[PDB]
């Protein structure tokens, strides 16, 4: 949008690494500090979630981008997806390889 | 553990708002320049605040943050520069005083007021008709006139306000526990924590005093000449034992000489670069300017400029359908939005001065990929003398000649080089004598040692030992004439402009001695030279991120400041002048005085 497009939002703090296949839901502040802090923020006690940069007159790498990625298991189930398999003629009335 | 991740966080939190809401407010700048209406103001004024209010929440976050026991370099100077912000740590008193004064003085050199005093119902302006009736009229009775009646009504609020901005200044820094404002000035320089290379404040104003020391002879040379030429050329007043009194300094201090070169022309019948032809045979405009900038730019071996300077600049000036200023303005928006902006016109100094501005863009394309607290070089100085190296590098007529600015059997003698050589050196060091000047006495007078109305002598001795300038009848208790310079009264350091020239004379030397041109020295051009352009890129990227002494000793081999390279690139000129002041005395006498 020309004002902005914020209405998302990224996640930067989480206290541990995830895995292969993993979502983030929780909003915990990264209390890396010892110094006491819970719910409100206070002394070093920043949120995890943090705004965004998005408009169309910016320059190169801060543009918006979608990303996609196809996976798959490994024949451990029954394969159940794949395309087509070319053909060709099929010929009548005339000796071919069926 | 310790506050080390609170400060890493701390500080990338810091980057990010600053790095939106600055945007935000170079967005209302802007969209001001695009088009003003007083609602645009006031957006501009609510971004200013906002952008106020954010700066003191950060600054008071990083008060309480130390930096003995963190021991990273970057996240040092990170912190060392967010925990700085000014005059805040005082008494509101002291800063809305400040803030009234600083308005009361700009307020009185805007509409300060000075012409003929014969039609002054509407006559021309303090610029640039001052200028034209000051640096091109033949009888001076009227100049020294106007020259000697500007501070008769204007120094009044320029002398004392002065002095109150100085102790305003010097409580404030008393209050940050330090001296002077002007040391907060050069502060920017500061870096610590390498062996051997302890950087004080005081080596800065060292070096300087030992590059004019040097320079001196230079300028020597150079008011010999110009003296000389004037006896042969304007006999109406000046004696030929005299000097160049407070009439004839040709602008409003006396900073650039080509309009004065007029009358120091050496040879006037031989033929000389000209490209108003070859302006108007193939059509060139801004279109065409920028085309061969980027043509400049890949025969270096820079790589492209962004798509923000092709599509979001406005390549041409706004019209005549809204009124804005022209200045040269080279605005780095944000994330990728480099634009440039003027009132576009064609002429070969204006050619190198658009190719300042496109270095200047070039820099912000380069230090765009660092973090807010990195998105400026370690010094202030940087950024002009990069622009300014492809400027140097065309000021020479070899790659004008290179891209058809005139035919090529115009012959590339000893002449043009020769006045070429005089013409840099009336740009340069026609103005850096001055520069020693103002930053020497407005050092002393931040560091409040000299007497507020001592300045008559001192500094005009050295008006009378360094540059050569007099007055017909001494200045009175109000006379500021360096107050009548338009930066001092900006908050500005007025040493930095010397350390970008010293900064731009050395990478021009580094670009010039490393790119293996040969012939007459300054014929060196950076175009068609891959290396130079890869060494520049190199350099030009990182920022503040690390020390700024050992990256320039390392691309042209100085440790600090030095007019070593100045000399060098007028080696020619030094030889010229040698060559011309054998014919009868050179310098002038302190005690006689007209
Ligand atoms: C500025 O805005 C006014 C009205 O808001 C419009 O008439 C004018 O064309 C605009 N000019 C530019 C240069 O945007
Ligand atoms: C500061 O810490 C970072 C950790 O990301 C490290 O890469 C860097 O080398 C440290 N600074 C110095 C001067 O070693
Ligand atoms: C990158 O450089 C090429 C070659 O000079 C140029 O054609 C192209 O326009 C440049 N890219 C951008 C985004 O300007
Ligand atoms: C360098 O090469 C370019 C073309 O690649 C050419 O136009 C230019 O004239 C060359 N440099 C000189 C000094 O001739």
């Amino acid at each position: 949008k020309v004002s902005g497009n914020y209405n998302y939002l990224y996640r930067l703090f989480r206290k541990s690494n995830l895995k292969p296949f993993e979502r983030d839901i929780s909003t915990e502040i990264y209390q890396a500090g010892n110094k006491p802090c819970n719910g409100v923020a206070g002394f070093n006690c920043y949120f995890p979630l943090r705004s965004y940069s998005f408009r169309p007159t910016y320059g190169v790498g801060h543009q918006p981008y979608r990303v996609v990625v196809l996976s798959f298991e490994l024949l451990h189930a029954p394969a159940t997806v794949c395309g087509p398999k070319k053909s060709t003629n099929l010929v009548k009335n005339k000796c071919v390889n069926f | 553990s310790t506050i080390e991740e609170q400060a890493k966080t701390f500080l990338d939190k810091f980057n990010h708002e600053a790095e939106d809401l600055f945007y935000q407010s170079s967005l209302a700048s802007w969209n001001y320049n695009t088009n003003i209406t007083e609602e645009n103001v006031q957006n501009m004024n609510n971004a200013g605040d906002k952008w106020s209010a954010f700066l003191k929440e950060q600054s008071t976050l990083a008060q309480m943050y130390p930096l003995q026991e963190i021991q990273n370099l970057t996240v040092k100077l990170q912190l060392q520069a967010l925990q700085q912000n000014g005059s805040s740590v005082l008494s509101e008193d002291k800063s809305k005083r400040l803030n009234t004064i600083l308005n009361t003085m700009s307020t009185i050199y805007s509409t300060g007021k000075v012409c003929n005093p014969d039609n002054p119902q509407e006559c021309l302006l303090l610029e640039p008709g001052l200028n034209e009736i000051m640096a091109n009229s033949l009888d001076y009775n009227e100049r020294l006139w106007a020259w000697e009646s500007w501070r008769s009504e204007v120094g009044k609020q320029l002398r004392p306000l002065y002095e109150e901005y100085v102790v305003l200044k010097n409580e404030m820094a008393r209050a940050n526990h330090y001296e002077d404002y002007g040391d907060y000035w050069r502060g920017d320089y500061e870096v610590n924590g390498v062996d051997g290379y302890d950087y004080s404040r005081g080596q800065l104003i060292e070096d300087v005093e030992h590059t004019f020391e040097e320079i001196k002879p230079l300028y020597e040379h150079l008011h010999a000449y110009v003296r000389a030429k004037l006896m042969n050329a304007y006999p109406s007043y000046i004696s030929p034992i005299g000097c160049l009194p407070a009439h004839l300094l040709g602008d409003m201090w006396g900073r650039f000489w080509t309009n004065l070169y007029s009358l120091t022309v050496p040879f006037g019948q031989k033929p000389n670069i000209d490209v108003t032809d070859a302006m108007v045979d193939q059509a060139w405009d801004a279109q065409r300017i920028f085309k061969e900038a980027e043509k400049f730019f890949v025969s270096v071996g820079l790589p492209n400029m962004t798509q923000g300077f092709w599509e979001n600049s406005m390549l041409t000036d706004p019209g005549n359908v809204q009124k804005a200023v022209c200045h040269p303005t080279a605005w780095d928006l944000g994330k990728g939005d480099f634009r440039i902006l003027m009132c576009t016109k064609v002429t070969m100094d204006d050619f190198l001065t658009a190719h300042h501005e496109m270095g200047h863009i070039q820099y912000d394309m380069a230090y765009a990929a660092q973090p807010f607290l990195l998105r400026n070089g370690a010094n202030e100085g940087f950024h002009e003398a990069v622009g300014e190296i492809m400027s140097l590098s065309a000021a020479t007529p070899k790659h004008l000649k290179s891209i058809g600015l005139l035919s090529p059997d115009f012959q590339e003698d000893n002449e043009t080089e020769i006045n070429f050589l005089l013409k840099q050196a009336l740009t340069i060091v026609g103005t850096l004598p001055f520069t020693y000047m103002l930053e020497k006495w407005r050092w002393m007078v931040f560091k409040g040692e000299i007497p507020k109305d001592q300045w008559m002598k001192k500094w005009w001795e050295m008006k009378r030992e360094i540059v050569g300038v007099v007055e017909p009848v001494p200045h009175d208790e109000t006379y500021c004439d360096p107050a009548s310079l338009f930066h001092v009264s900006n908050d500005y350091s007025f040493i930095r402009y010397y350390t970008r020239t010293l900064y731009q004379f050395q990478f021009q030397e580094a670009l010039c001695q490393a790119a293996k041109h040969e012939g007459p020295l300054h014929k060196c051009d950076i175009s068609n030279s891959t290396e130079a352009g890869q060494k520049l890129f190199n350099m030009l990227r990182l920022g503040k991120s690390e020390p700024w002494t050992l990256a320039l000793e390392n691309v042209v081999g100085a440790k600090n400041m030095n007019v070593r390279p100045l000399l060098n690139y007028f080696e020619p000129l030094f030889t010229w002048l040698k060559d011309q002041n054998k014919n009868s005395f050179v310098g002038w006498s302190t005690d006689w005085s007209p």
